[PDB]
């Protein structure tokens, strides 16, 4: 059941890393990353199985691994805060695009301050 | 003539964004089926053009302009649109400043996707005040306020909304030319968004720094708040914080 997501997340990966290297634009890379965040939330919404919070945690793993980012997780309690940084107006205002989307796909509040190069998300379930 | 088809290819085959192909298709598509001599030249100029440009913003702004252009079929159905556009492609080209280039262009195309024709006209004229006036600091809070207000525009506001949100346009950039510090533009970019969606907003000084809170935020309303936000905060170099609690938006300006 999780398995599914898993591959399922390894294939957008693989694919975010391949147009990473095009750099081919510099929008378009980043509305093809919030694509790929949108069709992980949508499959892992075909398995409820899956952990909604951790659902949104890959999708924005996926955004970070896409525009090469740095990514820092902090599990306290049940909600998790992610710590991503060396982002752009541009990333800035995609990776907010993707959280939000995927935050509602997998039915998941969370909590964005954004402030220069630097998002923090606080997903709660 | 059909040089058309084969310039579009030669995007098509060279794309890396979709669009742009999709656009090039579009534009190609559109203008076989019109023997007018100036919508065969207007379209083979922005091809070209486009097929010598590295910077997806004049690629998209030039392709839109092609595919405006075929589809009318006349120049003249268009050409309100079509000088905003020629505008912008001028100011980019006169200008060194990459966030002044950028904002340009952007305007352009969010003006020319919203199909409010207040949107055309603000822009418009600010890109040609922006063209008159040699001052960058001008031009970026300039460009601030309109790409701001265009992407109202394009998110589908009220006519009776961008009403309001143009009277605080022209209160912009009347206080930017009595030399408005950047936190003052910031303030009232922020100032527009929420007029131009129906909201309230509550101000707070503690200290020399503003805190705004907005409650009652759609989704949808939020993201496009963010990006109007974040380039105006870019353009004029303030240090913006803002945070999505919920339904309530709180940014703090800091000088």
């Amino acid at each position: 059941g999780e398995e599914a997501v898993r591959r399922r997340f390894e294939e957008l990966l693989r694919e975010a890393l391949a147009f990473r290297e095009r750099t081919g634009g510099r929008r378009e890379t980043l509305e093809h990353a919030v694509r790929l965040a949108r069709e992980l939330a949508e499959f892992a919404a075909s398995h409820p199985e899956f952990n909604r919070q951790e659902a949104v945690l890959l999708a924005i793993e996926l955004m970070v691994r896409a525009m090469g980012v740095t990514m820092e997780t902090h599990r306290s309690g049940n909600e998790v805060k992610v710590v991503i940084k060396g982002l752009n107006i541009d990333e800035q205002v995609a990776l907010y695009r993707a959280v939000r989307e995927t935050s509602k796909i997998m039915g998941v509040e969370t909590e964005i301050e954004v402030e220069g190069d630097t998002q923090t998300i606080v997903v709660r379930e | 003539k059909e040089e058309i088809k084969r310039l579009a290819e030669e995007l098509k085959e060279k794309t890396k964004n979709e669009e742009i192909k999709r656009l090039a298709e579009e534009a190609a598509e559109l203008a076989e089926r019109s023997d007018d001599p100036e919508v065969l030249e207007v379209v083979k100029k922005a091809l070209e053009e486009a097929l010598k440009s590295k910077n997806e913003e004049k690629i998209e702004l030039l392709l839109l302009v092609a595919v405006l252009v075929a589809e009318a079929g006349s120049v003249d159905a268009v050409e309100e649109k079509l000088e905003i556009a020629l505008l912008a492609l001028k100011l980019a080209e006169e200008s060194k400043d990459p966030r002044i280039i950028r904002g340009a262009l952007r305007a352009a195309i969010a003006a020319l996707r919203s199909d409010d024709p207040l949107a055309l006209k603000t822009v418009k004229e600010a890109l040609e005040r922006a063209r008159a006036s040699k001052d960058e600091r001008l031009i970026r809070a300039i460009l601030a306020a309109a790409y701001a207000f265009a992407l109202l525009a394009v998110a589908g506001a009220s006519a009776e909304r961008l009403k309001e949100a143009e009277a605080i346009v022209k209160e912009l950039i009347a206080a930017a030319e009595k030399g408005a510090s950047p936190q003052e533009l910031v303030l009232l970019v922020i100032e527009m968004m929420v007029k131009g969606m129906g909201v309230t907003m509550e101000t707070h000084r503690s200290g020399n720094e503003v805190k705004v809170v907005i409650k009652g935020l759609h989704e949808s309303q939020q993201e496009v708040l963010l990006e109007a936000v974040l380039f105006a905060a870019e353009l004029m170099g303030v240090r913006v914080r803002i945070r999505f609690k919920g339904d309530t938006v709180t940014i703090v300006v800091r000088e």
